[PDB]
């Protein structure tokens, strides 16, 4: 489960993402090297952050498998970035113009 | 891309004492390495460096959450 | 004609990084053209001839905008910079001993490459 | 005249930024402009620790409702402790307690797989951090200020958001819409705007 | 009466004992002293005060004090001047929003302008901000060594309108002012958590079912004050946080003394065997006004049937039950009697914030 | 009368005689090794059969 | 309008201002709508039921919320599951709802007869920890305070504290039984917190090891998956139906794990590395138990 | 596409029928709603009250559900209910009509 999630994992998804027009991509901002880190880290860019977990039960809204996220994490930059998508259209001839 | 202007878990603005400790982390590194490439750096068996004294010297108190993301958040310059 | 011959250049890599190089230099401006008028300044700067003078000859990846500082590559950074720069205008216009040259270059930027990764 | 001009669509506000008409390998011009969303961790955006426990994060606690240590210290997220024995994701929580003493001491630690391990001589480590043997801590609950009477288990553990989010994949249609030529039924998925 | 006992003062300083420290300050921020504004931590003892009132404090404090931001006005950053690919609207905004600022004025106005007229990779400072609005800075209102985002060789970034933002830490996180680093009963004993057998428990001899907690000890840190002001700096937050919650409770009294005219915040019922049920909402309120009503209610009336709130995620609000052997009239005139004795207790508490810290 | 697909970063692809600055600026991911085709406007990856 | 007999957008129908008997108003959905609530794949007779509509007013928020309990229909679970929902439009359709589909109809199971809801994982540890004897910190109780806490959010009529000082130690099995006691039920059965196979080890407290509960009056035992488990044969919710009806079952259901969350908000609970972790003695024997194991496999290797 | 094949074996107007109706001393079917029979009651007099709007309900009420509903509940719902398991081939609708305000209503609750 987790070679399939950490490959589904967003992060910096692409070094150059400006120059480039991505459909459906994201670009996580921060990133963080894992306080436990793996021989991986060293040949690919960790994807995620050391958010403090706490294992405890808090007023079950975090039962079968949520997540209890704490808004300041949220707004402070935890796990944000851009979602990018992209439009093109060509036209079928000379008949089209746009405008 | 660059270390959080404040502690994401609590708020407590380490972003301050960032630019200072990318250099001063750096600065030690190079004192508790040896005959070893940086790329091979987290990799050496016999490599210890501790930042605790350095954050503390930094004002930087005794919590988890921003030594954590003081030390570990990746700087995007650095890359590339 | 000049329309295409416009968006074909302006998309090339090629432009952009003789453009940045200008800007960099000192040459364009660091905006990007306002109104057609300035644009006409930031092509002629970059590519060297107006688009009307590259539609009537046949001979374009030389004029390319090169570096106003000649540094010495004999700021570290900045050396790297303006080399890698000057290297690509010579693999785009076939400099004739390129391949040694871009070697060497190649080593340079190997160690630079891993003092920059100390900083990592 | 006729129109052919494209719309939205997505209930999302997105913004612009694409300079671009390009001229395509049949040497005709096409739009190709870029639509950038702003992101947050939305409620219903999933997220899951490198022991592969995936959670979709429901609920926006403000930073005075989270609870907190004796120390000032309060979680990004609290993940329910039934989550663990089923799955048996213990590298999580050797994760966590490996985490712990390495955000006190500075360090950053190899816990790459089959490396010798000794989860007692860790947790030790933990109390020479001058925290308790397990990684257990007297916290306070954020909404009424009492303290729980068991010591909660808190510390650092590496998260990754998987790419689903709820933004993408919710979908609400109106009675109308476009319909399918053949059989009068509205289109298939939120691609084709209905159905 | 002294129920907020003795209170320490720590500035978080710089330790140029370092010599890692002292060569990257001097080396890039040419830093020789501490800096403008630092992050103090205050530590507080309280005594014969309820839990709900020390919590009260600590969470307004914490979030729901009106506290300042910088953000960057809507066409403020100039998208066509901005050549830098990198440095997105967003992830600038967000670097600029959580700069911890002390703003006395609301109408600052700063602009970055930041052009890389180089090869290298400009990294631009919290320095590079450039106030042009307002009164000019005698003192500055936040470190000028905070990263904002870098820039790459050639590339330019341009913001000319970031104003101050009045805000609560609630709404948003940015205007979050305290983070907690300490809150202990004083009064309750507590275990060696050091020992296995009481590694698992939270360390205090009595169960948090039962225990009722009058000496505390709330430990806070606020993130940046003037260097040469702190006392005066954390008296006015805590004066202010004070005044927050007496005004709150105030307003709250408003819809209490109007037993009348059914307003639909307060709907009374008689019910049973001649038992009164007060049904109390406010939209927009929290577990600290909840809290604090039910616990002295809760003082006011030992014998009281049943008082009990909710805050629930969703509905964003408080909903308190107060169901009393009593009329109508007398209820809300007990009720009255706790508001005014939760007034007389913040007043109390502001009154010897002034005589403690000064 | 013919073309055929480089994969990025083959010894036929342009990138092959640019320096990682050179990339840098020309639009490449820096780091990124290649391995991969550029056809018709997308990236493909032809996997090992 | 059915003078017209055509739709209109009410941005064009500022000047009418005033609707007539005989006109079809589409409005939006409010909090007390039913809606029917899906999960493909749909296996079970429950897996399209009709749910009441709460409407979230925040604008964050864009997921179905729905109560854990709720899972057992719809065998779903929150790590990533997508239902649909549709709000019925028709009056045929919503009588028809609200009478027949209405999820009340799925708390007994059409396939094994059973109930289907009930308290899992957090509320199934919650009622354990509310019911128990002893804490570690010594007998069970709560003030008036914190028993009056634990009712706080049940939504139900709060009942009377008025008899209670407040220094009066109320049992967890007191406000269980003040719970109960709206729908009177008989219930007598060893807990599963009550384990032959542990029984060796640890001291069972005997005030644990049965439950009984007469007419809503729960003196003994604790509460576990046995007592108000999801799909727990004979539970007290399966009697509750079985007396005063399934949605009075889940109306229990929703004040007991009210009960035993908010008894967990005051008295925690969590998972440390060290619970799993053995002593060193303790791992000794284990090693010594593999050892024999190992060892009368290679008895078998030598034969 | 193949059916993969095992390939197993095995006047356009109807004539009229006449409605028989079983005295109500014959009737065998329950004489209590089904919670179908009543749900379908409930709602065709809501929709027939959308409809038309006309009521016997002395008690205002602000939705045709519950207008309908009670109805029900107070046994003076204007509908019978015929239920029919039977068509001869001789032409013949046998039918039992039963009036809800006699029959016993489920629990609907
Ligand atoms: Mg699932
Ligand atoms: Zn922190």
């Amino acid at each position: 489960y987790e070679t399939n999630q950490g490959r589904q994992t967003g992060g910096w998804y692409c070094f150059s993402w400006p120059y480039r027009v991505d459909m459906n991509r994201f670009f996580q901002f921060y990133n963080e090297m894992p306080l436990v880190k793996t021989i991986a880290h060293n040949y690919v860019i960790p994807n995620g952050l050391n958010t403090i977990v706490a294992y405890m039960i808090y007023g079950g809204y975090n039962q079968e498998d949520s997540v209890i996220v704490s808004q300041s994490f949220i707004d402070r930059g935890g796990f944000a970035g851009t979602f990018y998508r992209e439009e093109k259209v060509e036209l079928e001839s000379d008949i089209e113009s746009f405008g | 891309m660059l270390i959080p202007v404040v502690c994401f878990t609590c708020g407590f603005p380490i972003g301050t004492y960032a630019a200072i400790f990318d250099k001063a982390r750096t600065e030690y590194i190079k004192t508790k390495m040896g005959g070893t490439l940086p790329q091979n750096i987290p990799l050496d068996a016999s490599l210890q460096i501790e930042l605790k004294d350095l954050i503390t010297a930094l004002g930087i108190p005794m919590r988890v959450c921003c030594r954590t993301h003081l030390i570990t958040t990746l700087d995007y310059r650095k890359y590339y | 004609d000049t329309k295409v011959l416009l968006t074909e250049i302006l998309l090339d890599p090629m432009y952009d990084y003789a453009a940045t190089v200008a800007r960099i230099d000192g040459s364009i401006p660091m905006h990007k053209p306002r109104t057609p008028k300035e644009a006409e300044y930031e092509f002629k700067t970059v590519i060297g001839r107006t688009p009307a003078e590259l539609l009537s000859q046949k001979e374009f990846y030389d004029k390319i905008y090169t570096s106003k500082y000649r540094p010495d590559f004999t700021k570290t950074s900045t050396l790297i910079y303006l080399r890698a720069y000057e290297l690509f205008l010579k693999y785009l216009q076939n400099a004739p001993n390129f391949n040694s040259e871009l070697a060497e270059f190649k080593t340079y930027e190997n160690a630079y490459g891993e003092q920059k990764a100390l900083l990592a | 005249y006729i129109d052919r001009s494209v719309m939205y669509g997505f209930d999302e506000p997105a913004v612009v930024d694409a300079v671009m008409r390009p001229h395509g390998p049949n040497d005709e011009i096409f739009g190709l402009m870029r639509l950038r969303y702003e992101r947050n961790l939305n409620i219903g955006d999933k997220m899951s620790s490198r022991s592969g426990n995936k959670g979709i994060a429901a609920l926006a606690l403000p930073t005075s409702d989270m609870p907190f240590t004796e120390d000032g210290l309060q979680p990004d997220l609290i993940v329910n402790p039934h989550s663990h024995p089923s799955r048996m994701t213990n590298g999580q929580m050797i994760e966590t307690t490996v985490g712990l003493a390495n955000a006190l001491q500075g360090v950053v630690t190899d816990g790459t797989a089959f490396l010798p391990i000794n989860v007692q001589l860790l947790s030790e480590r933990l109390a020479q951090e001058g925290l308790r043997f397990n990684g257990c801590q007297k916290m306070f609950n954020g909404q009424t200020g009492e303290y729980f009477d068991a010591a909660i288990f808190i510390g650092p553990t590496y998260h990754q958001r998987l790419q689903k989010f709820v933004l993408d994949d919710r979908y609400a249609v109106a009675s109308y819409g476009p319909t399918d030529a053949l059989t009068g039924q509205p289109l298939d998925g939120k691609r084709s705007h209905g159905g | 009466e002294k129920i907020f006992q003795n209170v320490e003062i720590k500035p978080f300083l710089i330790d140029f004992s370092n010599l890692f420290i002292k060569n990257a300050a001097k080396k890039l921020f040419q830093l020789e002293e501490q800096l403008p504004l630092v992050p103090v931590n205050v530590v507080m003892d309280f005594k014969g005060i309820s839990r709900a009132a020390v919590h009260g404090l600590s969470r307004v404090l914490q979030d729901e004090i009106p506290n300042y931001m910088l953000d960057i006005k809507p066409g403020g950053y100039k998208i066509e001047d901005s050549t830098d690919l990198f440095m997105t609207e967003q992830f600038i905004r967000n670097r600029i929003n959580f700069i911890p600022i002390y703003a006395k004025n609301e109408t600052l106005v700063f602009a970055l302008r930041s052009l890389n007229n180089s090869c290298e990779v400009k990294t631009i400072y919290s320095r590079d901000l450039i106030q042009v609005a307002g009164p000019k800075l005698k003192y500055p209102i936040f470190n000028p060594t905070f990263e904002i985002g870098f820039l790459q060789p050639g590339k330019s970034l341009i913001i000319e309108d970031i104003y101050i933002k009045k805000g609560i830490g609630r709404k948003h996180a940015a205007f979050n002012l305290a983070v907690k680093t300490h809150f202990s009963h004083l009064d309750i004993e507590q275990y060696p958590t050091d020992k296995k057998e009481y590694m698992a428990l939270s360390g205090y001899k009595q169960s948090s079912m039962t225990s009722d907690p009058r000496h505390h000890r709330l430990g806070l840190c606020f993130p940046a004050v003037p260097l040469p002001h702190i006392n005066q700096a954390v008296r006015t937050y805590l004066k202010n946080a004070c005044r927050i919650i007496i005004g709150r409770i105030q307003s709250i009294q408003k819809i209490y003394e109007n037993f009348e005219e059914p307003q639909p915040e307060l709907v009374l019922f008689s019910m049973d065997e001649e038992k009164t049920k007060a049904i109390i909402t406010i939209k927009d309120e929290t577990h600290t006004i909840g809290n604090l009503l039910k616990t002295y209610i809760y003082e006011m009336i030992p014998d009281i049937s049943f008082v009990g709130y909710q805050c629930v995620p969703h509905k964003q609000e408080m909903v308190l039950t107060i169901i009393h052997k009593a009329s109508q009239e007398d209820l809300i005139t007990l009720l009255e009697k706790s508001i005014q004795n939760i007034i007389q207790t913040f007043q109390i508490l502001e009154k010897n914030v002034d005589e403690l810290i000064a | 009368v013919s073309t055929f697909p480089i994969m990025r970063g083959s010894n036929r692809c342009h990138t092959h005689h640019l320096s990682k600055t050179a990339k840098k600026e020309i639009g490449e991911d820096p780091n990124e090794p290649g391995g991969y085709f550029i056809a018709r406007g997308g990236e493909w990856v032809v996997d090992l059969l | 309008k059915q003078i017209t007999q055509s739709v209109h957008d009410i941005e064009g129908l500022k000047q009418d201002f005033r609707l007539e008997v005989g006109d079809i108003l589409y409005r939006d959905v409010v909090t007390g709508d039913v809606a029917f609530f899906n999960r493909q794949p749909s296996l079970e007779r429950s897996s399209i039921g009709v749910h009441r509509i709460v409407v979230l007013e925040n604008p964050k928020i864009s997921t179905f919320q729905m109560n854990v309990s709720a899972c057992a229909w719809y065998n779903a679970d929150f790590d990533g599951d997508q239902m649909n929902l549709w709000v019925p439009w028709s009056v045929m359709s919503r009588v028809e709802a609200e009478l027949l589909c209405s999820v009340r109809n799925w708390f007994i199971s059409t396939k094994s007869s059973g109930p289907v809801n009930g308290q899992v994982q957090d509320s199934t540890v919650g009622s354990f920890l509310l019911t128990r004897t002893n804490t570690p910190m010594g007998k069970n109780v709560m003030n008036k305070l914190h028993a009056m806490g634990l009712f706080q959010t049940t939504q139900t009529d709060p009942p009377c504290f008025a008899n209670y000082s407040p220094t009066d130690l109320l049992d967890g099995k007191s406000v269980v039984s003040m719970l109960l006691r709206q729908t009177p039920i008989n219930y007598q059965r060893a807990p599963t917190w009550y384990s032959e196979v542990y029984a060796p080890y640890m001291h069972y407290n005997k005030q644990d090891i049965s439950t009984q509960i007469r007419n809503g009056e729960l003196i003994e035992g604790v509460l576990d998956k046995k007592a108000v488990g999801a799909g727990s044969s004979g539970g007290i919710y399966h009697l509750i139906s079985r007396r005063y009806g399934p949605q009075q079952a889940l109306k229990m259901i929703f004040a007991t794990q009210q009960l035993a969350l908010n008894y967990v908000r005051n008295a925690g609970f969590t998972v440390s590395t060290a619970d799993m972790l053995l002593t060193p003695e303790a791992h000794q024997e284990v090693q010594e138990i593999i050892n024999e194991l190992l060892l009368e496999s290679e008895e078998i290797n030598n034969r | 596409y193949v059916e993969t094949e095992e390939e197993n074996l095995v006047f356009v107007q109807a004539s009229s029928q006449t409605l028989v109706i079983i005295p109500d001393n014959e009737r065998i079917t329950s004489n209590v709603l089904t919670t179908f029979e009543a749900t379908r009651l409930v709602a065709v007099r809501a929709q027939q009250l959308a409809i038309n709007g006309s009521t016997m309900l002395k008690k205002k009420y602000s939705s045709p559900i519950d207008i309908a509903k009670q109805e029900l509940f107070n046994r003076k719902i204007p509908l019978l209910v015929m239920r029919c398991i039977k068509v001869t081939p001789e032409g013949q609708k046998i039918v039992e009509i039963w009036n809800p305000r006699e029959m016993g209503i489920p629990l609907l609750d």
